[PDB]
């Protein structure tokens, strides 16, 4: 998810 | 073994408790400290910094216009310019300030306040104003000869741009108290009023209308107690993307 | 204050630093 | 009231200052051996990088909302500072900022000049985060959409908690601020994170009844105690 | 200049003043300093010895309170026919302080923070209320909560071999116990957490603004340990966080407009004042109108 | 008796706890200690030993062939020979090494690494190579005049068979962090590349193709923290003969 | 040379070198020693004072964690008509570390080990889900666990006179208690356990390779103490082991291919890489291909 | 840990008990004392008045 | 550290031996 | 007397002030 | 209510 990776889907 | 017995309160979870508890990661070494600018250790350090009052809280003032008061030349003597309510717990010109925002996490307060005003006209503009604080007991004064009987300063515009009015702590009790009642003898602070002492006088090439910015802060005699959830924030739903924390 | 755990980060809260310096926010000028 | 600043081959004088601000009471310095992480010997250019650079001036209009620049982004393509940034993986410095604006004894107006640490912007009326081109403006900088809430849902009225000065046209014609290194890490990659944002906001609008003239605002910035680590081939933005 | 302060400051007695070249009520706001005018310089004062304490506004007291950070409800049952999106007797949560607004606004008063985190887990159960079911009493279930680092592999089903927990920390607890409790250390790769981050945490141009994964503490993976019963129940798990051993830097303007999203600082405001985009304070009729004016009769 | 009360956490079982517990066999005498070679007391002792990198991880290389790189004479100057990804948490040439295997039981790491290369051609073979480390920020270099701007060593083949390249710790933060994201500013280490500095030159009776073996280890500035279950092992079923423990 | 090490090593500042007869970057791998080249000899360095701790990689911390070693489920009921192979309200287990792979791989990093073993026993229950049964609530049963030495006689039925436990240690515990706990001492006939054994532990040629019964700790014999109820239940027992007071010798290459059996080191590998017999690391297209290469635009 | 056992009376609430108990408001500073006329310390002082 | 049992093997874990010698694995040569 | 709380107002009752002065109620005359 | 405000409805 975005909190772990800072990528959107 | 040791003979023992359990007290009332055994097994409860109190959110303001203070105990040691089991470490998740044994032998863990946290990252070394390094110096960082701007450390804060008591919230009373923040409360002593000046911030802008929203004095022009009126239906026709939009955005940044709410943060300044405009003054112009008058043809009658002794006239009233504006007034400010002083109750630091309630909504009003003082609420969205460093002292207002921090005070609304607490329920009781004590100590002196200062208001500072800056003149933002041209260099060629001149004038004198009188700033008054009236202790509580009845209605806000509407005339200069009533208001000048209270605590006041007379301000001359000049090379120094700005003036301070002290609002001294004058209270029967050690603290004032946040009820939801503005007219309580435990809550009401009195009033601030501003009048012309002379007139705003400018030459033909200056702007005929000039502005004041007003600021507020606490002195180092100030104190706060009895912490509570702030009334300045709240929610009725989960925020956008809140389900993503479970994915 | 009671702490029998081996790691110091397990301890109770630290409520005893009364040091202040308001002047880093109120007077940051020469 | 009167001030001279001298760094490298550059000097500035002013006859109408109002003291100057040192952010949080601290002054720039090089990274000491007890705080260091990277083991290579650093590059320290001294007078090649530690000097005033002047940006394009902007016009103060009756309807202006205010202006902003991000650091180090606004300097990453200028002079020998830009060349050292493009050839190294890591950077560190302080800054000295000088903001200039003059008008006649018949003009009125007031500017807030403020340095904001970690100014993470918000977008208006959407759930989607700001894009790369909303944030990375380079030397040109940007303008405020909603200065009354600082473009982040907070407030202009409380912005005086940050390092700041005012330009009040009846009082003074310049503002000066000194900034230390301000980060959670001892050094950083300069092309992807900005430590500081300079903001200039017209809280009292420009006014007069005399002859109309164009009234610019001008920004000069000097890096202080520059250091660079991890030398290699050049990468630009 | 640093000093030790345990009470509010005393007041000294003062006399009449009339003195050329001296004007303590005048100030220069343009410098950026706050006014240094004292009460003794503005009015005649008495002597006052002030005994009011300042400890309830210490930063450790202001932030060190257990606040709600997660609430999750799921069905405990035979999941053989459930859809792909359902929590099938277990769930994953990424630890964050972004989702419940009272803790979020308090942490956002600061730019950088360093703390250890005390975690408390509270569980409750109820019988499923569909028309096939009577009430029957409530089971004393065992639960497992496993700590997993940010971005690492998590279990895919209730009976996965991943729950063997060979190096990961796990806590096992019953509904009849007091709430479960443990402390997570300050785990950042930096000397402090960044509360706000003005950058893009990747070498390419493409990803999200303003999120640094170095500030994400980790994951909790939670299951019921018991097999399903013949009848269904609903289980709710609540997580509380208390910060402790705190240091804080660079205070900030408070949030005024409502929060929109966990991911960013985006804004819209209320439809009308207070807390609207064009008006933060509620209106009065004019700058001469006193809103709570006392009437005497 | 003693008055007592129970705290939150009473009766829980935490797998990382540390308490005394009841002995099953009272008065038992364990067997005397004797000296045994090779005692280990910290896992950082194992991590400092060199082990072979799997640089040739390609579809056509089978078994032991994956552990060596073959080089031959070239007719163009300055040519690239091979490159190595450096992310010690991920799958790749570094994963199945003493440093790789032990590091994957943890989540954070810090400190310097060394790579050592051994030449395995004939005595009559000669040549020079350049080995480069590039700090992160953009794409891996494809040309010698780009790669030589980074950290490097120039290696001459001779009576000493082997050379060491140090990969120094160069990081903004005290530790790097195992996300599942190779392009993170908290995880990426940069690149290693190898080029011809001259050429491989051999006589007609030597083999025209010669091999390198590459090794890696940590230095004694290295550290690991935040322990986790290893991703290198797992099961979906009970093993063969597991029921026999219940017979 | 032995020494006390509590933190990672410091770095010293270094200058230009140009010196005949001196080549610290050249080494002789054929000797079997690891390269002694230091960073100060390879590049110009600064001074760094390193405060990073090394305690989380101590052998006692690495191995001393409670891990799952047995899970057994059985039916609590009237067993009058059950088959000969069924667990009839009791079971036998031989203590071993061979059956769950996370603990097995960690112990197999070493050739010899000496430790005491802390044993924790966790029990859960559910109503049998056949269509004759409604839910009814769950019984608070008493259980007995009896320690029996390797190869000694064990009980044959739930009500056997062998459960009188006249010299064997027994622990009695209820489902409503915290989990049962006790410590077994280091019991080997030798000065350490053998993790691997290259031999045949009998004077004839005929038996199994690689198992030495001197390394088998013992048996747990477990029963429900209560008589059967009128309705059936399923009971599950989980056993956890934590090693403590540890000494370890002669470190080994880690297991790469999946385990096949509890009895031996036999191997097969995955069908395709990673962890296949002919390829341990996952493939890339060529030795010149960089697999996670950063793209700038 | 410490070996313990519970006595008869464990968990009861007796209205005449005398123990410490958890503070609701940590770091709170009560208002300073001042002198007030007519303090009473034993009820036998009141009983002696006609 | 709390231990009221009579046998020393009952005690809590031993996390305090910081002694090392890497050279028995890194430099086993004359 | 047992008190492990940090705030003094948490303590048990105070049953030990035996001081009296009846004369402020029985003899308030010159 | 009257105990918080001393006003009657
Ligand atoms: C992460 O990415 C999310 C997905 O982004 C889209 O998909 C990717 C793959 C790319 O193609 C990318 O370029 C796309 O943008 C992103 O979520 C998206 O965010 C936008 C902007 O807020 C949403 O747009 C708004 O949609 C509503 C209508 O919603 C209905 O229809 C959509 C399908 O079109 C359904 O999915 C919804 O469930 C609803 O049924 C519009 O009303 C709204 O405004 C318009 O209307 C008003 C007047 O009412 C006008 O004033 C405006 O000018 C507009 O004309 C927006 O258009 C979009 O719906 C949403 N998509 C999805 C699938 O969620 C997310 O924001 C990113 N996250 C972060 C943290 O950045
Ligand atoms: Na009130
Ligand atoms: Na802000
Ligand atoms: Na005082
Ligand atoms: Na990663
Ligand atoms: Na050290
Ligand atoms: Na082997």
């Amino acid at each position: 998810n975005l909190l772990e990776t800072r990528l959107n889907v | 073994g040791v003979p023992t017995y359990l007290l009332p309160g055994s097994g409860q979870f109190l959110t303001t408790d203070d105990h040691s508890s089991a470490p998740v990661l044994p032998c863990f070494n946290p990252t070394p400290e390094m110096h960082i600018p701007g450390q804060v250790r008591n919230m009373l350090e923040v409360v002593q910094v000046e911030s802008m009052m929203e004095i022009n809280n009126t239906e026709s003032a939009v955005g940044m216009e709410r943060l300044k008061v405009d003054i112009s030349a008058l043809t009658d003597v002794d006239q009233l310019l504006f007034n400010i309510p002083l109750d630091i717990q309630l909504d009003g010109p003082l609420r969205n300030t460093l002292v207002g925002n921090i005070s609304r996490y607490y329920t009781h307060w004590s100590g002196s306040l200062e208001m500072t005003f800056m003149f933002c006209g041209s260099f060629m503009a001149t004038g004198k104003l009188i700033l008054c604080y009236t202790p509580p007991g009845g209605s806000c004064p509407t005339t200069r000869e009533t208001a000048m009987l209270g605590t006041h300063v007379v301000w001359d515009f000049g090379l120094q741009s700005s003036v301070t009015l002290i609002i001294p702590w004058i209270s029967g009790s050690h603290y004032r108290m946040f009820n939801n009642d503005a007219k309580s003898t435990n809550a009401n602070v009195g009033y601030v009023t501003c009048f012309m002492q002379t007139n705003l006088i400018v030459p033909s090439e200056s702007s005929d209308t000039c502005s004041l910015i007003g600021f507020i802060a606490a002195k180092d005699d100030f104190s706060l107690r009895l912490m509570r959830d702030s009334p300045d924030i709240g929610q009725l739903d989960h925020l956008h993307a809140a389900e993503a924390a479970y994915q | 204050q009671i702490n029998f755990y081996k790691d110091s980060y397990a301890a109770s809260a630290s409520k005893q630093d009364f040091s202040q310096d308001p002047s880093k926010f109120t007077e940051p000028v020469v | 009231r009167v001030l001279q600043l001298k760094l490298g081959n550059s000097a500035i004088v002013t006859q109408e200052a109002a003291n100057y601000c040192c952010a949080y009471g601290e002054w720039p310095n090089y990274l000491p051996d007890h705080e260091a992480v990277a083991i290579d010997k650093p590059t320290q250019p001294e007078t090649a990088t530690d000097r005033f650079y002047t940006l394009r001036s902007v016009k103060w209009e009756a309807g202006s909302t205010g202006w902003w620049w991000k650091l180090p982004d606004a300097l990453n393509n200028i002079g020998m500072f830009g060349q050292n940034v493009q050839h190294h993986y890591l950077y560190r410095s302080g800054f000295l900022i000088h903001v200039q604006c003059n008008a006649t004894k018949f003009h009125q107006g007031a500017l807030l000049v403020v340095a904001i640490p970690e100014h993470q912007r918000g977008a208006h009326n959407t759930n989607t985060s700001p894009g790369f081109d909303d944030i990375m403006k380079g030397e040109e900088g940007g303008t405020f959409n909603h200065p009354y809430v600082l473009d982040d849902g907070t407030s202009l009225a409380c912005a005086t908690i940050f390092p700041h000065q005012w330009i009040n046209l009846r009082t003074n014609n310049s503002a000066t601020i000194v900034l230390p290194w301000m980060n959670a890490a001892p050094m950083d990659f300069p092309l992807r994170h900005n430590q500081w944002t300079l903001a200039i906001i017209p809280v009292v609008p420009l006014g007069t009844r005399t002859m109309s003239s164009m009234v610019p605002i001008t920004v000069s910035i000097a890096p202080m105690c520059c250091e660079f680590n991890g030398l290699r081939h050049a990468i630009t933005q | 200049i640093e000093s030790i302060i345990k009470t509010a400051t005393d007041t000294v007695k003062s006399e009449i003043n009339a003195e050329l070249g001296v004007v303590p009520s005048l100030n220069a706001v343009e410098t950026g300093a706050t006014s240094n005018t004292e009460p003794e310089e503005a009015i005649q004062t008495r002597t006052v010895i002030n005994q009011h304490g300042v400890s309830e506004t210490l930063v450790e007291n202001f932030l060190s309170r257990a606040a709600l950070v997660s609430k999750r409800s799921f069905e405990y049952k035979d999941h053989t026919s459930s859809a792909a999106q359902t929590d099938k007797n277990f769930f994953k949560w990424t630890i964050n302080t972004r989702s419940f607004v009272q803790l979020r606004r308090k942490l956002e008063l600061f730019t950088y923070l360093r703390f250890d985190a005390e975690i408390t887990i509270l569980t409750t159960v109820a019988v499923n209320g569909s028309s096939n079911n009577t009430y029957v009493g409530l089971p004393d279930l065992t639960l497992q909560a496993m700590f997993v680092p940010t971005g690492a592999l998590t279990p895919e089903k209730q009976d996965s071999f991943h729950w063997q927990s060979g190096s990961n920390a796990s806590v096992f607890f019953k509904i009849s116990d007091p709430p479960a409790r443990m402390t997570i250390p300050f785990m950042c790769i930096n000397s402090a957490y960044s509360v706000f981050y003005d950058g893009f945490a990747g070498f390419e141009k493409s990803g999200l603004y303003g999120i640094n994964p170095a500030d994400t503490i980790g994951n909790l993976c939670v299951r019921i340990v018991n097999e399903h019963q013949p009848v269904g129940f609903t289980v709710t798990v609540r997580v509380y966080m208390k910060p402790k051993h705190i240091k804080a830097w660079a205070p900030r303007p408070p949030r005024t407009l409502p929060y929109m999203s966990i991911a960013n600082a985006n804004y819209k405001g209320k439809g009308r004042a207070p807390n609207a985009l064009n008006a933060i304070i509620g209106n009065r009729d004019s700058v001469k109108t006193m809103p709570h004016n006392i009437v005497t009769t």
